[PDB]
């Protein structure tokens, strides 16, 4: 008897997703995974899979399935991407080379969007080096720049590291905010514990 | 580290809040321009106040990097533009003075009223009455005496704060390194940096003066036209050698050159071209016409609007308590709103503004992608002239025969060519020299060569040289006449105007070129062709980033600007004025006064 069934009507539906710098990371096992109430929600503007084919879900299965979500402008979702460059893939969110898994991204203009301007979304627009993979960084401290260390002020070649998205509803295609959430799937020398449905 | 990664990061912050604060500023003013309230005026200065205020902060820490240590070229421009465009120097006083006096004159501009002489009993403004009476009606009293009182109740208010205002501006200019305020003005087309490239802003002068050499002949052949024409009309007072009298241009100053099209039909017995008829036939609205617009831009290769130009854009005059400006713009809100503002009616006229208008929209979208800093034309002329090549397409009869407003039974021969090209050159031939003009002649008064006492004595003197107009009642300095054109007392450039028309020649010779058109060159369609539509966007999403040689290089193959395509424009036109002037002299004699 199918009982225990994956919680994916949460990471979905949380109405909250947090900034980009700080993704929530879930962590799925020990319950049947169906993926046929994804496909319930409204049309995905991204909807692709890498290491799996979208039909062959259901049956394989593995043994933990990682879930991260968060809200990124429009043009950015080209940037989640194994092997691409740029400021969110670099600073705020690094994918691996042989990433398998699902990335999802669907335009939320209707819910995170006020006339007076949302600032409640920040990302990270200066870091000393790059980011590992699968990695996050809370850290806040004033990025110096030039010669002279300033001593953690703002001014001349001190900047603070959290920049600040704008939202409003009267915003183009390619600035509004979108959510996207990333699957990510493994295997090693452990019991399975974690299938989707068997007829 | 170098300075060079320092400047980097401060433009990558530079950038991301200055996108925000104009959004704000411009929002405010797009919230006035379609709701007139005070709150709304309110909202504008506290936008503008916010926005101008950052400026000046930026520009203050942008002095930091010293510019000789750039090498990029790049970035370079995007620290000359922010070093300068908000950098104050003139004393605290003299900063607030100049304010002040360019605030008297927008507000007298505006406020300035004229009425019927010895009565103090009605009175009317400039737009409702003025222009109408200097458009339609006829008599040589009224207009004569409209047109001296005009200037009379003007200019010898605005003669003395001008005479202060020039001093401030070329302090300004003294101030910087710049010679002085024409030479500000005139490095909008310094080039500088890049070997084979390089314009110099003395180089201008000479290059408009030997375009205007050669422009000469037909400009001369259609005053004579005029000059023939206009005898019928007012017999005893033209001469047939002396200059055209100022008040009979049919407009205010004589800019424009279109309604005298009536009064000097070709062949007035043939039909002219008119499609308004057809749109009221066919119940054609707003949407309907824009629609149509936006599939030739489809036509050619370039995307089309988006849903918020839709969703947002307003076509049509609310009426009732909600009243609002229906002069034509273009907003580009920036962060990818675009709209476009205007009251729209069923007419020919309105049908190629609503073209004219998304030609630059178009334009707007092409360099989204560039830097805040360089999200502009690659000058002054090349925004403006974008804008009408196309109007030009649109207008021609194989355009409207396809699309179905032209009946197909319409035919082509001698007389409809030789109206619609004069009907084009009183528009276009008419204003270049009126234009170089008053170019000069500020160029001249700011270098400082001309004393005071002599300002209006030289003023005419060369219009009656150049333009071949002599006025009708004379004028001693306390008029100032330059000061009653709206974009000489509001502190605009004007010589925009000049490399605007010539530079829209240029390309569509070349596109008509690119689209294997053959015959006349005034009949020509760009609807189906696609590499036209290619080679153009090609320059349009360029932007600021490159020399506007280079960029004039890229579409036609040339370094400056040339005369040749206008020209061949108008050949068949020159043709039959040769024609017809063999008997009427060429040439106006500037000894005559009309006043004895
Ligand atoms: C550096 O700082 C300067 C000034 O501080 C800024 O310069 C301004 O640049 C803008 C952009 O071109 C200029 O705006 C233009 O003004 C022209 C003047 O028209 C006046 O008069 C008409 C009535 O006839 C008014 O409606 C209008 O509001 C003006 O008061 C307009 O004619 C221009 O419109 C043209 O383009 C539109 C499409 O965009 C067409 O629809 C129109 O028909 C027309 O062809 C345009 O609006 C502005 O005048 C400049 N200021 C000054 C003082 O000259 C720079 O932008 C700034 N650089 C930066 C920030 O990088
Ligand atoms: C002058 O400075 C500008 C800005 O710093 C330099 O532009 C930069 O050019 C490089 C490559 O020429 C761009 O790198 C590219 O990045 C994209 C991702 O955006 C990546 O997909 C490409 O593979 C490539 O790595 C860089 O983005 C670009 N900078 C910006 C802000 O767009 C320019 O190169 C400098 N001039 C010279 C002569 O170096
Ligand atoms: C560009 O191509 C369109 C598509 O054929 C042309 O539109 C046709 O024009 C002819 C007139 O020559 C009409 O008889 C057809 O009914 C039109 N079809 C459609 C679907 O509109 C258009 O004329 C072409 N542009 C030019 C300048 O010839
Ligand atoms: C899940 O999403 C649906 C979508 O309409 C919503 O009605 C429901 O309240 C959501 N559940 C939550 C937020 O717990
Ligand atoms: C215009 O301004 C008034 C005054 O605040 C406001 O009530 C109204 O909603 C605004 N918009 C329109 C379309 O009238
Ligand atoms: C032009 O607009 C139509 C909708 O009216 C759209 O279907 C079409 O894709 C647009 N053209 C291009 C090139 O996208
Ligand atoms: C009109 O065009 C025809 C072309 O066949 C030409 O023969 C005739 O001379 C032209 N008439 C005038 C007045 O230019």
């Amino acid at each position: 008897n199918i009982t225990n069934l994956c919680p994916f009507h949460e990471v979905f539906n949380a109405t909250t997703f947090a900034s980009v710098y700080a993704w929530n990371r879930k962590r799925i096992s020990n319950c049947v995974a169906d993926y046929s109430v994804i496909y319930n929600f409204a049309p995905f503007f991204a909807f692709k899979c890498y290491g799996v084919s979208p039909t062959k879900l259901n049956d394989l299965c593995f043994t933990n399935v990682y879930a991260d979500s968060f809200v990124i402008r429009g043009n950015e979702v080209s940037q989640i991407a194994p092997g691409q460059t740029g400021n969110i893939a670099d600073y705020n969110y690094k994918l691996p080379d042989d990433f398998t898994g699902c990335v999802i991204a669907w335009n939320s203009n209707k819910l995170d969007s006020k006339p007076s301007g949302n600032y409640n979304y920040l990302y990270r627009l200066f870091r000393k080096s790059k980011l590992k993979p699968f990695e996050r960084d809370i850290s806040t401290e004033i990025y110096q720049a030039g010669n002279k260390p300033c001593n953690g002020v703002a001014g001349p070649n001190c900047y603070s590291p959290l920049q600040s998205y704008g939202f409003r509803p009267t915003y183009g295609v390619g600035h509004q905010p979108y959510r996207v959430v990333v699957l990510s799937f493994e295997l090693l020398h452990a019991p399975a514990t974690v299938c989707g449905p068997k007829k | 580290s170098t300075i060079e990664e320092q400047a980097k990061t401060f433009l990558d912050k530079f950038n991301h809040e200055a996108e925000d604060l104009f959004y704000q500023s411009s929002l405010a003013s797009w919230n006035y321009n379609t709701n007139i309230t005070e709150e709304n005026v309110q909202n504008m200065n506290n936008a503008g106040d916010k926005w101008s205020a950052f400026l000046k902060e930026q520009s203050t820490l942008a002095q930091m990097y010293p510019l000789q240590e750039i090498q990029n070229l790049t970035v370079k421009l995007q620290l000359q533009a922010l070093q300068q465009n908000g950098s104050s120097v003139l004393s605290e006083d003299k900063s607030k003075r100049l304010n002040t006096i360019l605030n008297t004159m927008s507000t007298i501009y505006s406020t300035g009223k004229v009425c019927n002489p010895d009565n103090p009993q009605e009175c009317l403004l400039l737009e409702p009455g003025l222009n109408e009476i200097m458009a339609n009606s006829l008599d040589y009293n009224e207009r004569l005496w409209a047109w001296e009182s005009w200037r009379s109740e003007v200019g010898k208010q605005l003669r003395p704060l001008y005479e202060e205002y020039v001093v401030l501006k070329n302090e300004m200019a003294r101030a910087n390194h710049y010679e002085d305020y024409g030479d500000y003005w005139r490095g909008d087309y310094e080039v500088n940096g890049v070997d084979g490239y390089d314009y110099s802003r003395g180089q201008l002068i000479e290059d408009v003066e030997h375009t205007f050499e050669e422009i000469k002949p037909l400009y001369e052949h259609l005053h004579a036209y005029v000059r023939a024409k206009l005898m019928n009309a007012y017999p005893s007072y033209i001469s047939p050698i002396g200059c055209l009298p100022a008040h009979l241009l049919g407009d205010m100053w004589g800019r424009f050159w279109t309604n005298l099209y009536s009064l000097t039909v070709p062949f007035g017995q043939k039909p002219n071209i008119d499609v308004t008829d057809a749109m009221v036939d066919q119940a054609w609205d707003a949407q309907r016409i824009f629609k149509e617009a936006e599939k030739f831009f489809v036509s050619v290769g370039l995307p089309n609007m988006t849903q918020g130009f839709w969703e947002n854009s307003m076509l049509t005059d609310p009426g009732n308590v909600q009243k609002a400006v229906c002069h034509p713009t273009a907003w580009d809100l920036g962060k990818g709103d675009f709209r476009i503002l205007m009251c729209t009616k069923v007419t020919m006229d309105d049908f190629l503004t609503a073209h004219h208008e998304m030609g630059h929209i178009q334009y707007d979208m092409a360099y989204a992608a560039q830097p805040f800093l360089l999200r502009n034309g690659a000058n002054e002329g090349f925004h403006e002239a974008v804008g009408e090549i196309m109007s030009l397409s649109a207008a021609t009869p194989k355009h409207l025969k396809s699309i179905g407003l032209l009946s197909p039974d319409f035919q082509e021969d001698n007389e409809t060519e030789i109206n619609f090209l004069l009907k084009q050159a009183l528009t276009i031939v008419g204003t270049l020299p009126f234009t170089y003009m008053l170019e000069k002649w500020r160029w001249m008064v700011f270098k400082g060569e001309i004393p005071k006492d002599q300002w209006m004595k030289k003023w005419w003197e060369m219009k009656r040289e150049i333009v071949g107009v002599v006025e009708p009642v004379p004028h001693d300095e306390t008029y100032c006449d330059p000061a009653s054109l709206f974009h000489v007392s509001n502190d605009y450039s004007f010589i925009r105007y000049y490399t605007r028309t010539l530079y829209q020649f240029q390309f569509q010779e070349a596109l008509c070129q690119a689209a294997k058109h053959e015959g006349p060159l005034h009949k020509c369609d760009i609807s189906n062709s696609t590499e036209a539509g290619q080679k153009l966007f090609n320059m349009l999403r360029l932007g600021k980033s490159e020399p506007w040689t280079l960029a004039l290089e890229n579409v036609v193959g040339a370094k400056n600007m040339n005369v040749r395509p206008l020209l061949n424009y108008f050949e068949p036109l020159f043709t039959w004025l040769k024609d017809q002037n063999k008997n009427s002299f060429v040439g106006w004699s500037t000894d005559w006064s009309p006043y004895a």
